[PDB]
């Protein structure tokens, strides 16, 4: 009955890729051209339906669209966890080195 | 909490009183030989 | 009574080893290597940069 | 300060001794169960 | 069975106890001169 | 000064023989305990407690825990014949440090 | 029971030091 | 005669069976008041949020401590170096929450401790004594007044005094290394030096003296009923002693003045110990045990461990692990 | 001598150096939890004695 | 083991051209690293964001790429955000901002070449270590 | 008595250099424990809402907020540890205060580059630093070749001060002694504890 | 008017701004123009929690608290936007500010209980038809209460969610089952309702002020124990501007 | 809390039987003629 919900969400597609719905901002360090502008654009317009509605955050420039779509591939989303987007822990997760 | 601090300090204040009128008292003169 | 010999693996079925408690450790942490020693599976503390999990 | 002269000295022989150790060692075996209860 | 946990310090203290002031009477009796 | 005193030099000299004597024997005797993990390492009372109820805790748990990171962080490095690979995710460590 | 016996064994301890100190045998210059 | 002039006497008077003085009277309030709070909180204190993060660590005996782990906690990270007296909270139940105990306790004892090693030299000089007992006092007083007030101090909180209670020592010890690395500090070495070597020291004097007494009693009584209370003589040979001494070694490492012994007796604790006190007081402002990781250096320019690294590897256990919930910030800066 | 011999080797008894030493005792607290030891606190009770 | 020509060898450029580096460059990088960049980036880190480190990997990724000499001598005079969005001159080190950031004001290009050197150099050296944090003390 | 002056005064500039950022300026000295701590706060306050974080509704672990907090009296304050250090007071921070303590808005919208550029640096020459002067905390790695100003004249000044309370006792103590006259010892001849009763 | 200096170390800084007994007008309210709360602060006097009575028979009565986290209790800094509604209806949307403090009262006898006290979310709204606001103005919402404790939190033998052990490691071989509820943690997330009962409006300025009632769970130790029922009484002060 | 059920009559014990061998000796000391 009573589960880890944590550790559920690491066996759903957030344990394999960016979750746009839940990933802490730090993660969008693994790729080129993500950080800190369009990661904070992505986490501040979350939730996400589907990855390619990131495409549609309001404001983006042609180039942006462009880095998304490059990098959809490595992103998914699951539904917002509340243990995860509390406490701003999307912006800052409490890990440093 | 008032009246515990105004006891305290009166408390306080009355051992220091003490403590330092005492010492004025002719302190150096109290010991077995030289009292004077 | 014995509950028979633990077998693990993951989901590309290779068999995964529970690295053993030496006797000077209270507490030890559970990390699984294949044959050659290299690790492919943990129980993380720390969850946010987790790769290791048994759910992943 | 001067002794007390009320003091006195104080005395138990082996006989009282056998029969005081007798008398406590007897209602402990017979209380004992009740405590245990 | 489910007895008393307080039995046995009950029973091995009024054992000891009374038992322990006899004997200090007694051997303070044999050490007196005379 | 003290309430009590010395009277009797000999017992003076013959107890600064006693104290620190007695002392180091008794420490000698707490490692033999070691030589065999036969440690004080626990209250179990204390563990019972904490298990069942989170919010209980002591300076014993409390130094528990510095144990814990101390196994951890060092063994790898201090034990080598181990050949201890703790991958960083396993690592005990509080927030942010 | 625990911390009766803790309060127990320390009040003895205190009730030694008075003892020790106030009916302590005299030190006497022979 | 005079009433002020009676009191004085009887204040100073030299016929008391425990000496009062102008000390005594600061000495004797604070340190009852110190004693009854500190026995009343180990007892029936509730937990206190040592760390100002909610999170309230249990001390005292009824609230589920033993001998070994029950600590008068140190009052809140929240309330730092501020002074918490009683008055200042709008409830016990407050006072309690926050650990005002521990600040009432450890003012009036340095004050009360202070006032007795005053007194010390006060009794002295009604004695017709010579005055520095007073100064070997001052070693073990310093190092309460090290690791109850100025490393509070310096770190900026109370909160890192070092708790009342044993396990509560332990802690400050551990998170003391993890912070500072006082073994490699060292004050902290000739603080060990002191306590080894004075504990060493009391058992050679002490086997000295006794293995010199000279024979005035029987086999079937004790060698103390050989000297009694007062007596003018001395009751052992100290040439023999030197004899033995100065052979064990050689001549000259053995004292056979007996001045000069209990000086270097009284002197090698105390300067230790001294240091030691001020270690911790110079640690309170982060001034650390010395730092040699990665010290040594291969031709290419890998890491050469040596022992000084497996220190800071333990170090670092007790680093990530201290005060688990209290760290936001990646640097732990006080 | 006895608490390696305890062990599984000398490995684990201490080496013979200042920062060594220091380790030694670090250990013994991390695996040991030597500082809850009554006869090491018994110990500690002698030398500062 | 030691420091060969092999191990100084660097990418110049994005393009593969490498320059190698000699002992004493490196040895001035070691010294103009620690002058004036170790407070934050003491063995690969960085203190003020830990979020971003100098491993090699990392500045590969970083737009425009910076695993190379003349990527790291330019963020030296100019640096950016890590997608290259933003200049950063005003709240990190750079002969842009050498005016505020006195450290920076007497550094030649020379310098600064050895500076990127000793970044470079590293990893090769230290493996994961750099800009692995205190995990790997 | 000029021995026990002298100690006292050691004391107290020991607690000036320390503490004090007026007369002892921290761009000569380098910052305080408290401003260091308050700095690092700052610093991750500003990277944080850079990236778009809220700041004043951002829940820490424990409860408390993350980056600010009150408190006990209910002053906006930093949060994590450096809660201690709220009665710090700089001339980098003062803007950002308002009459309740740390103001959101001007958070939000009034930080300077030249503001974030000396909490960088403040925060990363805190007073922490080894005997053989290695930077920071007792477990990082040799690079950095820092102790602060701060903590060499702290330490130095309570070791000095302290040996001159020893002084203090030590020549105070012989001063009456020697007026009396029995530093040289006791009187056979008129031992006074002799002619005193026996205290049972 | 005051600073910082003649502020810390009062109180004061705990408490909101109040309104003088004489400001009793009314703001009016143009639905042809945007309009957002600057600033909203609560400050609490009350803290009221219910009895859990073993005869779930009884009416339960919140029972008076006291207070042991001092001064540390208000919301303050508050803002979002103050929607017109067709009907005339004011709907506040909280979007930011400090608007939670965890606080610790405690019951007769001593027990402790933890609370967020929180407006997290806060969605409130007045009745229809409020051409301005008056002294019979109200608003009525509800709002979002997280876990106490967030994610990352660790408990005493450092077992959490986010972080931790998932085990009781001290009791290697115990037996798993009746530790679940300890061993497995859970992050909570509830319901919170409030009335705002405007009792001062000065016109001129556009500040509100008056009572407030918020009801709301407690700290469930991130599911270790049932939470109890809170019930927050105090004052507010809110600044209304034209957008 | 959950103590072992036996640390009561140990320490009891640990206490009075020496505690009691010291008094017994003391007192027939005391008792002799002086
Ligand atoms: C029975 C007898 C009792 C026995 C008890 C013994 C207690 C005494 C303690 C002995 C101390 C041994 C010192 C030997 C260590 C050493 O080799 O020390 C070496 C150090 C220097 O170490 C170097 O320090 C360097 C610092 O690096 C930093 O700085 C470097 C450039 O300097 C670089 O920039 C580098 O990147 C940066 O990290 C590096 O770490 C090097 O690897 C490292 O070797 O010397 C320094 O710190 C200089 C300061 C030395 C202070 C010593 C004071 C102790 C004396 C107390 C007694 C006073 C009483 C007075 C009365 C008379
Ligand atoms: C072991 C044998 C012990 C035998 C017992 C006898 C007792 C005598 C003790 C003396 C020991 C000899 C050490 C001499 C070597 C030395 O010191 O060598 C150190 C230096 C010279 O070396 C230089 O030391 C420097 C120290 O760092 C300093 O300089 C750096 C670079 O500019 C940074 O600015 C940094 O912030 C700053 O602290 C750097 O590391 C340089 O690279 C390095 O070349 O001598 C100096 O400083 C001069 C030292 C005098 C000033 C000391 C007063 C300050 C101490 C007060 C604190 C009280 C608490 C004491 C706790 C213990
Ligand atoms: C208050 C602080 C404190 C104090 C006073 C002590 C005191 C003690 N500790 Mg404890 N310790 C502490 C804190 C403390 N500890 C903490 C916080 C920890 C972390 C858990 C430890 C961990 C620890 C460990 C692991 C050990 C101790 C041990 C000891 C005992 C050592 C006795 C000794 O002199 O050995 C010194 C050695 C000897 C006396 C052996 C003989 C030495 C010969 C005579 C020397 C010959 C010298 C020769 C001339 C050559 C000189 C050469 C020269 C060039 C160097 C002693 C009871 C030891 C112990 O318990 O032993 C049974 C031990 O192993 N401690
Ligand atoms: C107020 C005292 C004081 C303070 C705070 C400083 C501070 C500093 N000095 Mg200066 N200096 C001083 C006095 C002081 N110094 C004196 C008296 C001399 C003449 C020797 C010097 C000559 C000097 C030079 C040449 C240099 C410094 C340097 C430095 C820096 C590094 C210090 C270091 O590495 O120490 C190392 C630590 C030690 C040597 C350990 C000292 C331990 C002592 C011996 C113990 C003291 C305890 C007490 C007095 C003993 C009492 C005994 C008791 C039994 C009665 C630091 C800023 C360096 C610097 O960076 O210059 C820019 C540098 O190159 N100092
Ligand atoms: C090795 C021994 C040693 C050394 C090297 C130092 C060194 C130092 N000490 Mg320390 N001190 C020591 C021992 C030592 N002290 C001892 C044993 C004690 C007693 C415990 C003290 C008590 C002490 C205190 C209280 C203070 C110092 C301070 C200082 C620093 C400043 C000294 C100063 O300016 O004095 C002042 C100089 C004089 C009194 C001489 C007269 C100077 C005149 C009046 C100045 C006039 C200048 C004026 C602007 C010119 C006007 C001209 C105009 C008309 C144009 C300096 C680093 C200060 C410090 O920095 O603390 C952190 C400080 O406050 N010391
Ligand atoms: C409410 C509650 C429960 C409160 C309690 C909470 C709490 C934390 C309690 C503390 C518990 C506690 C005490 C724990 C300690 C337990 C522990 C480790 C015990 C050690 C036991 C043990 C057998 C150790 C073995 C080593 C050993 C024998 C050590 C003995 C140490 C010892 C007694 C040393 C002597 C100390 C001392 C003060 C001596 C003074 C002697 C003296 C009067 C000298 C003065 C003097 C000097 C002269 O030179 C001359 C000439 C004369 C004439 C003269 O007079
Ligand atoms: C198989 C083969 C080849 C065999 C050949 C063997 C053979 C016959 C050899 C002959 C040749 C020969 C001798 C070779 C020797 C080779 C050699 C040099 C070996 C080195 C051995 C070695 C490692 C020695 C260690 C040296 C050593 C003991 C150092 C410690 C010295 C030291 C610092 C001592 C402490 C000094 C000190 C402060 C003492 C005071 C202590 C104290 C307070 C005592 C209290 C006290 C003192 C008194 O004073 C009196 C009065 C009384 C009352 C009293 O309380
Ligand atoms: C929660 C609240 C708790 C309330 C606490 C209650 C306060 C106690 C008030 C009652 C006073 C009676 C007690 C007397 C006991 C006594 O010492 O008498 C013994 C002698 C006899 O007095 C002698 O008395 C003689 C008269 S006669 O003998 O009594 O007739 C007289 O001639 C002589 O001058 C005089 O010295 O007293 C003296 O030697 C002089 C006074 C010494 C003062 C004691 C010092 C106390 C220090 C404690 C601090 C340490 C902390 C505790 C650690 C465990
Ligand atoms: C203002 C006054 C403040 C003082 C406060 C009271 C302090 C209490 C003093 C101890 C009294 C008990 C002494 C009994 C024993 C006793 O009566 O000793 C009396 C004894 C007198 O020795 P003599 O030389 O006269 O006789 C010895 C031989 O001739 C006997 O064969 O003194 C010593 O032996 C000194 C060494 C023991 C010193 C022990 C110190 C005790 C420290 C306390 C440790 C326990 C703390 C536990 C905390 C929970
Ligand atoms: C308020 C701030 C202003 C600064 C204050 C400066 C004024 C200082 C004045 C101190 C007055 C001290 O006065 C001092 O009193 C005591 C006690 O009465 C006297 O003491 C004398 O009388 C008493 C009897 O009553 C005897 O016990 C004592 O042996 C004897 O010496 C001192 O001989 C006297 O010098
Ligand atoms: C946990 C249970 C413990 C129970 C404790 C019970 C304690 C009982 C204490 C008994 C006290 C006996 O008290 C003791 O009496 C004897 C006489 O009998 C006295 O002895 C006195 O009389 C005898 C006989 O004439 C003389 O030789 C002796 O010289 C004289 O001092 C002792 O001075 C006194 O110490
Ligand atoms: C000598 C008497 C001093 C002891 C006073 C104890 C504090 S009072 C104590 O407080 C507890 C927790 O609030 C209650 O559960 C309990 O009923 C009450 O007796
Ligand atoms: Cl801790
Ligand atoms: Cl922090």
């Amino acid at each position: 009955e009573l589960v880890n919900v944590v550790d559920e969400k690491l066996g759903t597609a957030y344990g394999e890729k960016i979750d746009l719905n839940n990933t802490n901002i730090a993660a969008f360090i693994q790729y080129r051209g993500l950080y800190p502008t369009l990661a904070k654009l992505i986490v501040k317009n979350a939730p996400y339906e589907s990855v390619e509605d990131v495409l549609n955050i309001p404001g983006l420039t042609e180039r942006q669209k462009q880095i998304l779509r490059e990098n959809l591939e490595h992103f998914t989303v699951t539904e917002v966890e509340t243990a995860l987007v509390e406490g701003g822990d999307r912006y800052n997760n409490g890990l440093y080195k | 909490m008032e009246t515990l601090k105004i006891t305290v300090y009166i408390v306080v204040t009355f051992f220091v009183l003490l403590f330092v009128f005492g010492f004025l008292s002719g302190d150096p003169a109290r010991n077995p030989k030289r009292k004077d | 009574a014995w509950k028979g010999h633990a077998v693990f693996r993951n989901k590309e079925g290779e068999e995964l080893f529970v690295r053993r408690m030496p006797a000077f450790f209270e507490s030890f942490p559970v990390i699984l290597t294949d044959k050659n020693g290299v690790v492919k599976a943990d129980i993380p503390f720390r969850r946010a940069e987790s790769k290791y999990s048994f759910e992943q | 300060m001067e002794p007390n002269p009320n003091r006195q000295p104080v005395e138990l022989n082996r006989t009282s001794l056998y029969l005081g150790l007798l008398l406590i060692l007897v209602l402990a075996l017979l209380f004992s169960s009740y405590f245990f209860n | 069975m489910e007895v008393n946990q307080l039995g046995l310090i009950a029973t091995a203290l009024f054992v000891l106890v009374p038992s322990v002031f006899l004997i200090i009477l007694y051997v303070q009796t044999e050490s007196q001169q005379k | 000064i003290f309430g009590i005193a010395f009277s009797n030099k000999r017992w003076l000299h013959f107890f600064m023989l006693f104290v620190p004597v007695t002392g180091l024997w008794m420490s000698a005797i707490g490692v033999v305990g070691l030589a065999l993990n036969l440690r004080s390492y626990d209250f179990i009372s204390q563990e019972i407690r904490a298990a069942e109820d989170p919010e209980f805790e002591t300076f014993y748990t409390k130094n528990l825990l510095l144990n814990e990171g101390i196994r951890a962080w060092m063994a790898p490095q201090d034990q080598p014949h181990e050949n201890f690979v703790f991958p960083e995710e396993v690592l005990p460590r509080g927030n942010a440090l | 029971m625990e911390t009766i016996t803790y309060v127990f064994i320390f009040a003895c301890i205190i009730a030694l030091f008075f003892f020790a100190i106030f009916f302590r045998e005299p030190p006497r210059i022979t | 005669a005079n009433l002020w002039e009676r009191f004085c006497n009887w204040v100073t008077s030299t016929d008391n069976r425990l000496y009062v003085g102008w000390f005594g009277v600061i000495m004797i309030p604070t340190l009852l008041a110190a004693t009854i709070c500190f026995v009343i909180a180990f007892i029936a204190a509730p937990p206190v949020d040592i760390d100002g993060i909610r999170e309230p660590v249990s001390g005292s005996l009824l609230y589920g401590n033993n001998i070994i782990t029950g600590a008068v906690v140190p009052s809140s990270n929240a309330i730092g170096l501020h002074f918490y007296p009683i008055w200042e909270a709008a409830s016990l139940d407050e006072w309690l929450y926050n650990g005002g105990p521990y600040q009432l306790i450890i003012f009036h004892f340095l004050l009360g401790a202070s006032c007795y090693m005053g007194r010390q030299w006060e009794l002295s000089y009604r004695l017709g004594m010579r005055p520095w007992i007073c100064v070997a006092y001052s070693a073990p007083l310093a190092s309460a007044f090290a690791v109850f007030l100025i490393y509070p101090i310096g770190q900026g909180s109370f909160s890192d005094g070092m708790p009342l209670g044993i396990s509560g020592t332990f802690n400050f010890m551990i998170v003391f290394q993890a912070e500072h690395n006082i073994l490699m500090h060292p004050f902290h070495q000739l603080g060990v030096a002191g306590v080894f070597g004075g504990a060493l020291f009391c058992a050679m004097h002490g086997s000295l003296v006794t293995s010199s007494l000279i024979r005035e009693t029987t086999e079937t009584e004790s060698a103390n009923y050989g000297y009694k209370f007062g007596q003018e003589e001395e009751t052992y040979n100290i040439v023999a002693a030197h004899g033995y001494f100065g052979r064990l070694i050689f001549q000259y490492a053995s004292f056979n003045n007996s001045r000069s012994l209990h000086f270097f007796l009284a002197a090698w604790p105390v300067v230790g110990v001294w240091f030691a006190a001020l270690g911790i007081s110079t640690m309170a402002f982060n001034l650390n045990g010395f730092n040699f990781n990665h010290s040594v250096i291969d031709a290419k320019g890998n890491v050469i461990n040596t022992w000084a690294d497996i220190i800071n590897r333990a170090n670092l256990g007790m680093e990530v692990m201290h005060e688990r919930n209290a760290h936001n910030f990646p640097l732990d800066l006080a | 001598l006895i608490y390696p011999l305890g062990q599984s080797s000398w490995f684990f008894a201490p080496s013979f150096g200042v920062a060594a030493i220091f380790r030694f005792l670090l250990f013994f607290q991390g695996f040991h939890n030597w500082t809850l030891n009554p006869f090491h606190m018994m110990g500690v009770a002698g030398v500062l004695g | 083991a030691e420091l060969t020509p092999e191990v100084l060898t660097v990418p110049l450029n994005s393009e593969g051209k490498t320059i190698t580096l000699t002992e004493k460059q490196y040895l001035e990088g070691k010294r103009l690293f620690q002058y004036a960049c170790a407070s934050c980036h003491v063995g690969g880190i960085t203190k003020t964001n830990p979020s971003l480190d100098l491993r090699t990997e990392t500045l590969a990724l970083a737009t425009p790429p910076r695993d190379n000499i003349e990527g790291l001598v330019d963020y030296m005079k100019n640096p950016t955000t890590y997608d290259g969005e933003q200049e950063i001159a005003e709240v990190h080190p750079s002969l842009r901002s050498a005016d505020i950031f006195p450290k920076m004001r007497n550094l030649t290009e020379k310098d600064l070449v050895a500076i990127a050197g000793h970044i470079l150099v590293e990893p090769k050296i230290l493996g994961d270590k750099w800009g692995g944090g205190k995990v790997y003390y | 008595y000029s021995l026990g002056a002298l100690s006292m005064m050691g004391f107290i500039a020991t607690c000036f250099v320390w503490f004090n950022n007026t007369v002892y300026p921290s761009e000569f000295y380098g910052p305080t424990g408290p401003e260091a701590s308050q700095a690092q706060a700052m610093t991750f306050l500003i990277r944080d809402q850079k990236l778009g974080a809220n700041v004043g509704s951002a829940q820490g672990p424990t409860g408390l907020g993350k980056y600010l907090m009150r408190s006990p009296t209910g002053e906006i304050i930093f949060g994590g540890e450096t809660m201690r250090f709220w009665d710090f007071r700089g001339p980098w921070l003062e803007p950002l205060r308002g009459p309740n303590g740390l103001d959101l808005n001007k958070i939000k919208n009034d930080i300077q580059p030249w503001q974030e550029r000396r909490a960088a640096e403040y925060m990363t020459h805190a007073p922490l630093g080894s005997l053989n002067s290695v930077g920071g905390v007792a477990t990082e790695i040799n690079s950095v070749n820092f102790v602060s100003p701060r903590s060499w004249l702290a330490t130095s000044h309570f070791v000095l001060a302290f040996f001159f309370l020893v002084g203090h006792l030590w020549h105070a103590g012989r001063a009456r002694a020697a007026a009396a006259g029995f530093e040289k010892g006791i009187d056979r001849e008129s031992e006074p504890v002799l002619s005193m009763p026996s205290l049972d | 008017t005051l600073t910082y200096d003649d502020i810390v170390g009062t109180g004061l800084a705990n408490k909101c701004p109040t309104l003088d007994d004489t400001a009793r007008g009314a703001y009016p309210i143009d639905s042809s123009q945007t309009y957002r709360i600057a600033r909203l602060c609560l400050q609490p006097t009350t803290f009221l929690v219910k009895e859990e009575p073993k005869n779930k028979r009884q009416e339960a009565e919140f029972v008076p608290t006291k207070l042991v986290t001092r001064e540390t209790t208000s919301l303050d800094q508050i803002q979002g936007e103050l929607k017109v509604n067709s009907d005339g209806s004011l709907t506040f949307v909280e979007e930011d500010g400090i608007d939670f403090q965890p606080v610790t009262v405690q019951m007769a006898g001593g027990e402790r209980i933890p609370l967020l006290f929180t407006v997290k979310n806060l969605v409130a709204s007045t009745q229809p038809n409020v051409t301005s606001i008056t002294t019979s103005t109200d608003f009525k919402g509800e709002f979002n209460v997280p876990s106490y404790r967030t994610a990352n939190f660790l408990d005493p033998k450092g077992r959490g969610l986010a972080s931790g052990y998932d085990s009781a490691i001290a009791l290697p071989q115990a037996k798993e089952e009746e530790l679940a509820r300890a061993n497995v943690k859970r992050f909570s997330l509830t319901k919170g309702q409030i009335s705002l009962n405007v009792a001062k409006v000065d016109g001129r300025t556009g500040e509100i002020a008056g009572t407030f009632e918020s009801e709301q769970l407690s700290d469930d130790d991130m599911g270790a124990h049932e939470p109890h029922e809170v019930k927050i009484q105090g004052v507010f002060y809110a600044s209304i501007e034209p957008a």
